[PDB]
RNA sequence: UUUUUU
């Protein structure tokens, strides 16, 4: 759970960092995301699909 | 309460009124007391089958490593003789098997 | 913010060895919905994917040596496969027989395509000429010539009038069917492209090269319209989704990833394969992808509209 | 070129850049003299020193391109003068000695380049050059061990197992197991080193033979295959699926299955020829692999069965191209093979034409064993025994070490035939002993022990000795199949001459442990006589 | 070159098997075939040169 | 009247090219004193320390490449060796007899180390697993495995439950052989490692450096207890003596130093062995040493208690 | 010692 809500709010924070002008921690926070789900963390739910 | 809960079950199952919730108040015993209820097997072979086509078809998407870990296998155990755990310290994928 | 994108099935050990093509064709016009694979055996192993997994129906096979290219054609039950072997025979689909046999040698063809029409079956050679043949009707009519090098990419725009050629060395080489004359050679990358694709409606074409970045040229200029590199390794695939807004591409990294025209960015990657995979596709109205790879594996994934 | 040297014609030729592109654009066309007096040009003005060590290797290559050798050794020893040496001269200084044949110079630059040289980065290229300085000596042994000393140091650097695969292949190919493990680890270690690794798998693969578990998706057309997808360039890619497919028949008729990937050599031998035709220079290579590609495809027609296309394909190489005593070679195997494969008996003026052309090319062991088996076709026996004699002399003399072997097997086996027929003048039994006693000199051959065995139970067939030479051929493991069902036949056989129930029935087990079909048979006909 | 002419009996037993010796590989490994025929080596001009 | 380190022998050609690995096994204890070695030349030979000297007992081989590392158990007369093409050999020691041939992949295999019961021979691999091969019965009991570089050496605790791994890229992972649990990982260094010594009652661990350091750290923390400085090129052996009092280390600048670890500084220093110095041993006691150099001369020095 | 969401 706790995982789960991270790579959620790094990922607000690629929306951020691109409004504010901050074009290195935008290419940090889209890497950060992009290497945090991999596995049964991020499993699809049995209802959803 | 181990032999309170195989008592309780033990007049539970004379009648029929088997689908019985139980509400603990915190995870450990939760877990505890259906690790150490331990022998009921309240279910036949027809249902056997059916439990293990539908989760084996379920589980088997995900990778090799992800699919023998200690909670799913131990789940997998109580969920064959017809027993689950519904806390909140558990893998959603295994709460909605159980649900 | 994405979508919900997912496996759908897994079949575990299809071939015997690695699996080098695979071609996902919606051909009947009922939903049959046939998926046909080649590998380093002599099978051109024929599935269906019916209603949620996908049943074996053909094996057939007369090759000699590893498949390099299968094809399927959208008008007719019909496949076309050329292997090591220099041959292209191309199959039946429908009672699993061989139909003919077209000897063509690594000086005559390596890779695969068919016509819009399905008529004509061009194909890349050595020397670098592109080879058209005909099916149903004999070999070898003409012959488009680009004076460059061994020839790995060959494209056919959906709406005709447009043919496409990449090369080991990175140029890049834009024919038109109506006459046969080149209408412009990009420069493109700078090592061995053998991927290209146009887009529904023609006017977008994606390459792919060795070094791991993705050209986004257009048609009818020179202009290109931007670079995306998010792999790691070889790019060895790139299939444009049936809308005009995202594409699939496989890498030699062992990893699927989708991006979007739109904004030139990568939406989801897909991390399962374990090998080298060597094959991505869509499916008719694009909303599952098919994925073989270098451990014997295929893969169906589920892209939602 | 002659764009870039117009370029450069239109500028006032007054700065270092633009008489440095000048020059190399000139000696890039040719005109060495003129690149070399731009070169001095550009010497003149010059600060910097690095650069001026740079300006005087250029000048040594560009003047050795002529020849003048000498003037070239003196001005890179004028370079390394300056007060630091550039790591750059001292590599062509080292090549410059190579490419004269004398190790004197070559290792005193390479001492000079390993003593105070760290700042290089590459770890491949001294290796290579310290290679090369051994192979020159012929040493041909030292190579490897060399190789594998630099790999020990850095068990890293994928190019350096790569190198050492490549070396076995080439030098010493009697590593040919560890040469294939050596470039399964250089493939593994990366992606992009794969197109090498995978071919120099592969030929390693070739060389072993078929010493495996009978294992699928791991032979040697597989991986050669998996190269061909990976680069589809190279000629070397094209001439090694030709040697895995006729190696792959030969196997498969020794298991008795089917033969399989019958008729694609002429395809192959297309595909070499067009891609061999735009690689830049290394001409003498380039000329070696058409023509083994040449004489491979000739063969493997010959031995699928179409005759003709062989022929055409012979006379048209001839009709390019005055004679080459090579091709004609090809030409009399193509057209002698009709006529015998029916009985016949052949006259002396085509015999003696046949030998005459093999003389023609001589210094090549398969040609004198192809045609010791002509004569031992027709029976001239020490004709083909003469044959086979001048093979293994060049053999030996050539240092090679398979063709010794095969050359001595072959006489063993020519001797046995003659000794079969009960011929008189019993001196065929003596070659037979001569012939396998240097076999097992060189090594440890189970055909030359099997075919003592035979000499023994034909010639004096006697009780024990034979009998324990056969069971020690037949019951110590690590025998191939083949060898040991006919060691263990012919021991049934005599086994039954001396009667023993038990005994025979533990050989009837030790075929039962096996697989087998003929000894048994033949027990149970031969049971009831 | 002495004798010019061999005469012997093909089929002297019909028991007993001929000598078919093929060649696989450089490093020595040969093998024991049935029918008869030529020797049969596998690459007879030698490794391709890689 | 000092007893000074003697040089006490110098064997000149013990192999034809560079020697690589020298063990020392007092197994019997009447005069067998076994020493091993292996040397590039693809043999492994048997010496024994007779009276004053070492006399040859037998060469044995099978190897492809060089041979890269050999061991010799305690417990048990018995061998084992490995070579660089990944091939495992045990030794008899008494007949040599290759007891058991174990093979192994193109990655499974770099140097060798026995279990102190001697069961186990724990081994290095080029991709950073450390997979463990049952002697005499078993091939691949399992694989204990991290995630990281090339692993050079390879240590054994004597007590047991530990087991110290370096590499290439210069950091150390300790396992307990209980469960296969990571204790702790320590950086270390930024250069390779090639070898890593415990002590007996293993409480410090000893590591050598390329960069010619050598770092002490204690088993219950990662504390870098220590640093010496007085090689001047790569540190390439480090061995410790049956009692916890002091070291010796074998440079690539042809010096083999004697340290200790209650003063940190060298009590001697050995100028010998013209070529650079690949391995040192102690033998039962603290008595002699044993250094086998890239020249092929073997020197038997001496060292009181 | 229970429970939770952008």
């Amino acid at each position: 759970r706790c995982i789960q809500r991270l790579a959620e709010m790094c990922r607000s924070l690629r929306g951020a960092a691109r409004l504010v002008g901050e074009p290195v921690l935008g290419a940090k926070m889209e890497t950060a995301a992009t290497l945090l789900r991999r596995d049964i963390v991020f499993a699809a739910s049995l209802y959803t699909q | 309460d181990r032999g309170v809960y195989l008592s309780l079950l033990a007049s539970l199952r004379t009648r029929a009124q088997l689908p019985v919730v139980v509400f603990t108040f915190s995870r450990g015993r939760c877990d505890e007391q259906a690790s150490g209820l331990t022998s009921l097997d309240l279910t036949t072979s027809s249902e056997k089958s059916e439990i293990h086509l539908f989760l084996q078809r379920c589980l088997a998407r995900l990778r090799g490593s992800d699919r023998q870990l200690p909670q799913v296998l131990h789940m997998s155990e109580l969920l064959n003789r017809g027993l689950g755990v519904h806390h909140s310290g558990i893998l959603p994928i295994l709460k909605e098997i159980v649900e | 913010m994405t979508n919900q994108y997912g496996i759908l099935f897994k079949q575990e050990q299809a071939h015997d060895d690695a699996i080098w093509s695979v071609a996902w064709g919606t051909n009947k016009k009922e939903n049959s919905e046939t998926v046909v694979t080649g590998s380093l055996d002599d099978l051109v192993k024929v599935w269906k994917w019916r209603d949620e997994r996908l049943d074996l129906q053909w094996s057939l096979e007369g090759h000699q040596l590893g498949v390099v290219s299968v094809d399927i054609s959208h008008t007719l039950p019909i496949a076309a496969s050329s292997s090591l072997d220099a041959h292209i025979r191309l199959w039946d689909l429908e009672n699993g027989k061989q139909i003919k046999s077209i000897d063509a040698g690594p000086v005559d063809a390596w890779t695969l395509a068919f016509s819009p029409d399905s008529q004509y079956l061009a194909t890349g050679t050595h020397v670098g000429k592109v080879n058209i043949f005909g099916v149903e009707s004999g070999k070898k009519e003409y012959s488009l010539d680009t004076r460059g090098k061994f020839i790995l990419s060959i494209a056919y725009s959906p709406d005709g009038k447009y043919l496409a050629s990449g090369a080991i060395d990175g140029i890049i080489n834009i024919f038109d069917i109506a006459t046969g004359k080149l209408l412009h050679t990009l420069e493109g990358h700078a090592m061995p492209i053998r991927s290209l694709t146009f887009s529904p409606d023609s006017q977008l074409l994606v390459t792919a090269s060795d070094d791991g970045y993705i050209k986004i040229y257009d048609v009818q200029h020179a202009n290109l319209a931007g670079t995306l590199s998010g792999h790691a390794s070889w790019v060895l695939n790139v299939a444009f989704c049936p809308d005009d807004t995202h594409f699939v591409s496989s890498s030699s990294d062992k990893s699927v990833k989708v991006w979007d025209v739109g904004t030139r960015t990568c939406v989801h990657t897909f991390f399962d394969h374990q090998d080298q995979v060597w094959g991505v596709k869509y499916n008719g109205n694009g909303s599952k992808i098919v994925s073989v790879g270098d451990d014997q594996e295929i893969h169906i994934y589920d892209c939602p509209i | 070129y002659d764009k870039a040297i117009q370029a450069f014609k239109s500028t006032p030729l007054e700065v270092l850049e633009d008489i440095i592109g000048f020059a190399l654009a000139l000696f890039m066309k040719g005109l060495y003299k003129e690149s070399s007096k731009a070169y001095e040009r550009a010497l003149s003005i010059v600060e910097s020193e690095q650069d001026k060590a740079h300006i005087l290797t250029a000048l040594a290559i560009t003047e050795y391109k002529q020849g003048k050798t000498d003037v070239a050794k003196t001005l890179l020893f004028k370079c390394s003068i300056l007060k630091e040496p550039t790591t750059e001269s001292l590599q062509a200084l080292c090549a410059l000695g190579l490419a004269m044949q004398d190790a004197t110079l070559s290792k005193a630059a390479l001492n000079e380049l390993l003593k105070h040289i760290k700042h290089k980065d590459s770890n491949y290229q001294r290796c290579l050059l310290t290679s090369a300085i051994y192979a020159l000596q012929g040493r041909s042994v030292a190579v490897q061990k060399q190789i594998s000393k630099a790999v020990h140091s850095n068990p890293g650097d994928p190019a350096l197992w790569s190198l050492l695969s490549r070396v076995v292949a080439q030098y010493a190919q009697r590593n040919a197991k560890g040469g294939v493990v050596a470039g399964n680890v250089a493939h593994i270690l990366d992606s992009n080193h794969g197109k090498k690794a995978l071919l120099y798998t592969a030929v390693n693969q070739l060389a072993m033979g078929s010493s495996s578990a009978e294992d699928e998706k791991n032979t040697a057309l597989k991986t050669i295959q998996k190269a061909a997808l990976l680069s589809p360039g190279d000629p070397a890619i094209w001439a090694g699926l030709m040697a895995a497919c006729h190696a792959d028949d030969k196997l498969a008729l020794v298991n008795n299955t089917q033969p399989k990937r019958i008729d694609l050599y002429l395809a192959l031998l297309s595909a070499v020829s067009a891609s061999i035709k735009d690689e830049k220079f290394f001409e003498n290579y380039n000329q070696s692999l058409e023509k083994w590609s040449l004489s491979q495809a000739v063969t493997g027609l010959i031995d699928t069965g179409r005759i003709s296309e062989a022929e055409t394909l012979c006379t048209k190489n001839l009709k390019s191209n005055p004679d080459q005593p090579a091709v004609i070679l090809l030409l009399r195997q193509v057209q002698c093979k009709p006529l015998l494969e029916s009985q016949k008996p052949l006259p002396d003026a085509v015999l003696e034409e046949l030998q005459k052309t093999v003389m023609s090319n001589s210094t090549s062991v398969p040609a004198w064993q192809w045609l010791a088996h002509v004569y031992q076709s027709q029976g001239m026996m020490r004709a083909a025994e003469m044959c086979y004699r001048k093979s293994l002399q060049l053999a030996s003399q050539r240092g090679s070490w398979s063709g010794k072997l095969s050359s001595l097997l072959r006489l063993a086996l020519l001797a046995l035939k003659v000794c079969m027929a009960n011929i008189s003048n019993d001196h065929w039994p003596s070659l037979v002993q001569e012939a396998t006693t240097e076999a097992l000199k060189l090594c440890f051959c189970p055909l030359a022990v099997l075919l003592q065995a035979l000499l023994q139970f034909k010639r004096k067939m006697g009780a024990r000795e034979t009998r324990r030479l056969l069971e020690r051929v037949v019951y110590q493991p690590g025998y191939p199949k083949s060898i040991a069902s006919t060691a263990r036949w012919y021991l049934l056989r005599h086994l039954y001459a001396k009667d023993d129930y038990e005994l025979i029935d533990v050989l009837v087990n030790n075929a039962k442990t096996h697989g087998d079909t003929r000894a048994l048979e033949l027990n149970q006909r031969l049971s009831s006589q | 070159m002495m004798e010019t002419e061999r005469l012997v009996l093909p089929p002297p037993d019909p028991l007993d098997l001929p000598l078919r010796a093929v060649e696989l590989g450089c490093t020595g490994h040969w093998e024991l075939l049935n029918l008869p025929g030529a020797p049969e080596s596998s690459l007879p001009h030698g490794l391709p040169p890689c």
